[PDB]
Order: C-alpha cells, then structure tokens, then sequence
C-alpha cells in the first residue's frame, strides 16, 4: 500500500477505481481494485488471465500503461496513468448530437484500432461509449480491456451488453467480427439521433429490434449516411461491399469518407475537434458528482492462490 | 413486460382568495437596462407560460424580477432540500447535475436561455437538481412565494374585474 | 384500544393503508393512517376538514360509508370497508387489453359514478388509477375523498392529476368538473392500445405531448372510440360533452352506448364478468405486498387546536 | 432528461466444448407420456430459440425433461439468489411477484398459457421474480447446464463433419 488515495473515480459491475498520488514522484494516477468478490461469485478469471497474457506483450497508442501492479493476500490493485478529461458520452448527453466531422473522426479511430487489433490477432469484444478518455493534447485513450481474447480461434463466449448484440451472439455462431461490426452500426445512431437508439420498457422489444434489422430514418438525418445506415445491418458479411480484409481500401473509398488523412491521425498529431477545458490538478467539472462508498482493506488470506502467474 | 412507474402524490401551495390585501405594486425593485430587458423578454417568450400573458404582466414581472450575483466556486442550492427559489442563467454556462441512483449525472447547461427549476414553481417538490458555480455571473428570477402570490393576484383581478 | 393492526398494505405520499382486526367481534378491515408531521409543513387542513363531513355525507351504494376516525397526539386513523379483491391498475398492467364486454361494463360504471358525483355537485378533484378498488361482491369502489370540496367561487389548489393535466390548468387557470373526463380519457388509451400514453420520462416531453394535439390510432381501437377521441383534440376544449344542461344526453345517446340500463345497476343485481377469487377471509394475495412499518412516534402533543374539528 | 439505467456486463461460463470435462455423450434422456409431449410441443414450436433449430435438437430437448410436483404455498424461488433454471408453464395458476425496489407487485399470472424463464438461459442473471403457486401442480425443472452443452455439441459436430 505505497499509494496515498484522494477520492474515488468510479464504481460499477466492472469494479472500483480510485485516484492515488505517487509517493515516489507525486503524480495523479488511477488505481483499479479487482475485489474478486464478483469474480468468485460469477467466475471471471478466464477474462482476467486473457487480458494479462495479452498485455504481457502488447503496446500501442490506443492503450493504457501498465506501470506497477500490486497483489495482496486477498485483493489486487492495478495502477494506470490518469487522463483528466472525462468520457465523451457526458458531453454528448449535455449537448445533444455532434457534427459530421466528429462521426468521421470516430469511425477513423474505430477502424484504426480494429486494424491494430487484427495485426496481432485480437478482438475488442465489449464496446461502449463509457470507455473513452480525451486528454488536453488530443491523444485519445481506451479503457476496460478485460473482455478480450488471445487468439480468435473459434469459441462460444457470451458477454457484452443487451444494447449491443446480434443474432450471431444470441445463439453463439463464432462472430469473429460481426459482434464488432454489426453492433457498431447502431453506435453511430447513438451519436446521430436526438434520443437513444433502443427506447423500450421491456427487453423483448430490444431483442426483437436486434433480430429484425431495420433502422428507423430519423426526422432530421443527413442523406449521405442514410444509404450507409440502410445497409449496415445484415446477416452475413461477404455480401457487404466495404468489408475488405485490409480495412483501409474500403472506408477511404467511401462517399462521405474520402479526405480522412489517416497518415496524420495514426501518428497522433492532428488535434481533436473538442478539447476539454482544464482548471487544475484532477479536474471534476466534466466528471459526475458521484460519492465514495465504504472502502475496506485486506484482513487475511482468502483467495490469494487465484492468479498464480507472478 | 414494462419498467413501470410510481404513483406518488403531488402537491401545490394553497392560497386564500378572500385575502385581497397585498403589496402596492411590487416589493423588489431593480430596473435594468434596455438590452438586458429585451434579452430577458426574448428568452421568456420561448416558454409556454408566456404565450398567453399580456404585456402588463410581463412588465410587472420584469420590474419585480430579482437579480443575484454568483461568484466562482459558490454553492447555495443543493439536492434533497425543499426547493424554495428559482433563477435563470442570463449569461455564461453552468452544468447541472442530477442524482441517478447515487450518481450525480449531468444533464446539461444553458447559455442566455433555459430556466433552472422552472417546474418547481408549478408544484412543491424537493430539489430534483444540483447547480454548481463556474465563473462570475448574474441570474435573474423570482422565488416561488412571490411568483405564486403575483399570479394569484392577477388571476383574481382578471376574474373579479370583468 | 379497539382495532389491532396485522400487516401493511401500502404506503404513499399521503397515508398508509394497513390491515386491522377488531378485538371484540373479530373481522379483517382496512385502516388508513396519516402523520401530521408531513401535513404541518405543507399545511393542508382544508382538504382534511372535508373528510369530517364526507364521513356523514353518504347515501348511495357507490359512496363508501367510511367509519369513525380517531385523532391522536401525532397520528390520525380512519377505518374503512374491506376489499378482498384488488385494484384495477394491477389487473390492467397484468392483462393490458380488455375485451368488448369488459370495456363496456367499465365505461358504464364510469358514467354511473360520474353522474352520482355530479348529482351532489361534489368536485372529485383527485383522480388516479389507484382510486379504483374491486370488491369481492363484483363491483367498483372509490377511495381517498379528502380532496373533494364544494365552493361557490373558483379554486387554485393544484393537486391530484400531475401527469394527466389538461392544457387549460397547466397555465395556472380555473377549471370545471368536466376536466375529470379529460384526465380519465387518456386512461382509456391504456385499455385500448397496450402501452402507456406518454412514452417519455421527463415532464417536459409529457407537457409537450399534452399541448400538442395528436393521438395515435393503431389497428386495435373500436369504431365509436376512434370518433370520440378524434372529436376531442383542440387545445381549448370549449365544446365539451359534459358541460351541458343535464350532462346525460349526448354521452348516453352516443353510438358507443348502443345498449345501456342504469336501473339494473342502481339496485345492484348484475354479476360482474369475472369476480376476483375469494379464498376466505384475509385473502390479501390479489393486493400488492409491502414491507412492514410499525408506528415509531413519540406520544407528545403537537398543535392540538389546529386539529380540533374531526 | 432520463433516469439513464446502468449497463452492467452479461458474462457467463465460457463453455468451450473441446477438451473440457471427461464424460461424453451425457444426454441423460427422461422419457414420459405421449400426450404431455404433444401438448408441450404446441408451445415449444413458437419460441425464438426453437423457431430456427434442427428437428433433432428439438426432439432431444422435448425428450429430456424433469418434472417437479409443487404444492400450494412454497417459496422455491425468491428474488436474490442466482438463477440457473428454466421453468415451463405446464398447468396451474402461478403468480409472478417481482420485488420492485423492495416492494412486491404482480407482474403477470401464468395459467397453462404463455412462456417465461427463457431469459435465464440467455446469460447469468439472478431470479426474475417470486413464483408463488396458488394451487398444486407439476412444473418442468430444466437446468441451464444441460441446454448449452448438447445445443453447442451438435453444432460443433455438424461443422466438423458437414
């Protein structure tokens, strides 16, 4: 416990994350506690092992550093670099909807990270708007990578979220990329219409809408992406025109997507279209007013022989 | 089958129509400039309540309007407590945070428009929002007591005079 | 020292209904308990004083003959009749779509109770799905009558229908008893379409939908109901069917009520379509359950003169 | 603007039929009468899971079934513990009382009609609600472990051979 805590940063099914100050240098960093309670109550050691094996030899601009990792007799704390700025979903909900350049940059970053993951045979798995961090220099970062896999192979994993699924995952059918593409067709919708994509008071309606691929043309939508949205939803994948294995010779040759200078985007140089307003060390204006829950340290050994790989 | 909803009782403040005695014309007096008055009128015209009001009531509310100067890092209004005030962001930007199962999620801000706590004047209910300071600014508005009193007085005058 | 409580039946933002049993004879009954702590802050003595006279103003079958109330140092109790059956809101939520006979019977009962309330010129004021209980005898009963009041002049106490509020009162203006139909008209939608009327959560959207004269008509409504809903669509409901001389001509002579007979129901002798199952006394299975909450209040006087009339 | 519900994960046991366990072809068939199977097929031939399935898998699922006699008044399932079973509506009135924020409320009574409990087979989710038995009856206790194992094994064998 060589880290002085300050204030909690987030709590959810994924776990708990707090803010700490490096005693050996003095810098704000994030500390994620594995807890292991829900892991033992829900069996989630395979995902953690896969994420560890992946991070053991994986490093790219769209990834968070792994600096010092601490395991106790019954707990584990992973340290990471903090990126003051907040998630983009908060700003999207505060304003309403972004413009066409914003969606273009989002799609460019998505295809870039997809190509980066495919270069080393990897699958993103989970994808939600609550896993993005925008710094002051424009360097975007992604968090939450436990839902991944070393090699694609051919398994039958079931996870994610009900709001991002396809018929291939409901009845496992490999979905080596459909889960990462079909669901993506709805992501843009969340950043286009003035209301959430799925709005129903029962999961049966959501399942029926996911199975019955049909996008409802909003009352105010650009005619450029209309044709793309009218075909993004499909069953198979070979029939899709823009779906080459390279993934660069299809999105660049699109109608609206043409001037996407990826050479300057992948090199981290072009500034983001919306930089957050800073104020001081560890800003909180962009983040929510969440409070801190009851914290508890370790007492004795209970499940220390779990991650027996270090 | 459905998420469903609660059926909580709702409340509003009472009044005694038999009590005709009131102020001479207005308690708070603060005549602003012409540009500020025009901007306030244009911002209020977008509200549904100001669609049927006559120029007389508009001028009365403008003359009786109350201005409050909020500095940076200031905090007065808080969630949970019974709401008893109302203001309008005349300028600047202030993000409002609303509770969401123990998480003060954000809703948005306003810029020379909007109305923080516009529904609180329609019925008595606890504070369902949280305001936070950002920079020096001025907010124009009126509390619920005086607003309801003036509204009821105007209603009684329009009902009895005719 | 007469009635002993058993368990709780349901608490709200006004009172708590619970089950009680008499110590002398022994019979299950309902008892509404209220705390003056919440009434002193809101000051609602005018609405409570009406119950003192409504207790005696009862000379009809529909009018529930309330029992004698009892005021304590800091709590009030009021015993009422027992309802072995349940509420109509629960049945509607369980089914969500009534047939033709059931809808006709419900409309006839609504018209009968409205005529009964108008005969005495007693403003109903309060109106919600919870104010409709189904007795074991196969009839309908109304609860919560404290909001009722008859004044020569107008009024301004806005309290009862916060959601189903006509656009004539949202602007802080007068109103008449005819509004009782409007606030209830939307309810018929729930018994026709299958989903709630307002498909939103923020009050702003509900107000915009109420002010915006537009109501959908799926392929599930009747023939006369469609015309009745289309006739009432303007904002300023000036041509109301209730604001007439007797108020029982245009509604009864309408095509919807092709066959009616109020004399048969006046004497109470027509079996309901389906009466709830009565599994002997204490059959509280139909009603919704609730957590137990005893009376934890200190025996101390708190403004007695303010609660003299009772 | 909205309550904004949470978006928790829906992970579960990663069933990798390749080198797991030791047994093989553990079908464990439980035959019964023909009238019961014929009556259950009418409802089984309309679920989203059975609307697009091989006849062999449907026949195997219909053959594999365990019965459980439940009398009146028995809290076999309660909102709180983890959920691993799929109950089929065979006969008898069953009330679904959900603990909406710690308050019991009837969702939808089932009487030899409808279908429920399939959500438990979608992913790891706790008990949906309390299933109160108003009278004696015989329900179908289909555990989650059996359903994915053959349903994935048949597909794997077909993909390896065909």
């Amino acid at each position: 416990d060589q880290f002085e805590r300050i204030k909690t940063l987030g709590t959810g099914s994924f776990g708990r994350v707090m803010l700490v100050k490096h005693k050996e240098t003095g810098n704000h960093y994030a500390m994620k506690i594995l807890d292991k309670q829900k892991v033992v109550k829900l069996k989630q050691i395979e995902h953690t092992l896969n994420e560890k094996r992946i991070l053991q030899a994986v490093n790219f601009p769209f990834l968070v550093k792994l600096e010092f990792s601490f395991k106790d007799n019954s707990n584990l704390y992973m340290v990471m670099e903090y990126v003051p700025g907040g998630e983009m979903f908060s700003h999207l909900r505060r304003i309403g909807r972004f413009s066409e350049p914003h969606a273009r940059f989002y799609a460019a970053q998505i295809v870039l990270t997809f190509e980066y993951l495919h270069s080393l045979d990897l699958i993103y798995r989970d994808l939600k708007p609550e896993n993005l961090l925008i710094d002051q220099q424009g360097y975007i970062q992604v968090t939450d990578f436990g839902f991944a896999k070393r090699v694609k192979g051919r398994t039958w994993t079931l996870c994610g979220t009900p709001e991002y699924l396809a018929p291939e995952i409901i009845l496992s059918k490999g979905y080596n990329k459909g889960v990462d593409w079909w669901a993506l067709g709805v992501l843009i919708y969340e950043m286009a219409a003035g209301y959430p994509p799925f709005f129903a008071d029962q999961p049966i309606q959501i399942y029926e809408k996911i199975v019955s691929g049909k996008v409802r043309f909003p009352s105010h939508f650009s005619s450029d992406l209309k044709d793309l949205l009218r075909n993004l939803l499909q069953v198979d994948l070979t029939k899709r025109f823009g779906n080459l294995k390279n993934g660069v010779n299809d999105i660049k040759n699109h109608k609206w997507f043409a001037t996407t200078d990826w050479i300057a985007i992948y090199q981290r140089k072009v500034e983001a279209p919306f930089i957050p307003k800073f104020k001081g060390p560890g800003d909180t204006s962009n983040f929510d007013d969440y409070e801190e829950e009851e914290i508890r340290v370790s007492i004795n050994e209970k499940c220390g022989k779990e991650f027996s790989e270090f | 089958i459905n998420r469903f909803t609660r059926r909580a009782s709702v409340c509003a403040e009472a009044y005694n129509p038999d009590e005709e005695e009131d102020d001479a014309e207005s308690r708070i007096i603060h005549p602003k400039t012409d540009d500020q008055r025009n901007r306030l009128q244009e911002a209020c015209k977008d509200i549904l309540l100001f669609k049927n009001l006559d120029p007389e009531q508009m001028s009365q509310v403008l003359d009786a309007m109350f201005e409050k100067l909020v500095k940076e890092g200031e905090h007065v209004i808080d969630q949970g407590d019974d709401g008893d005030n109302f203001y309008v962001i005349d300028r600047g930007t202030f993000d409002i945070y609303v509770k969401c199962d123990g998480v003060g999620r954000c809703v948005g801000n306003y810029d020379n428009r909007g109305s923080f706590g516009e529904l609180a004047l329609m019925y008595n209910t606890p504070r369902a929002a949280t305001i936070t300071a950002t920079s020096p600014g001025a907010l124009w508005g009126l509390d619920r007591v005086t607003f309801r009193r003036i509204i009821v007085k105007n209603n009684a005058k329009k009902r009895k005079m005719y």
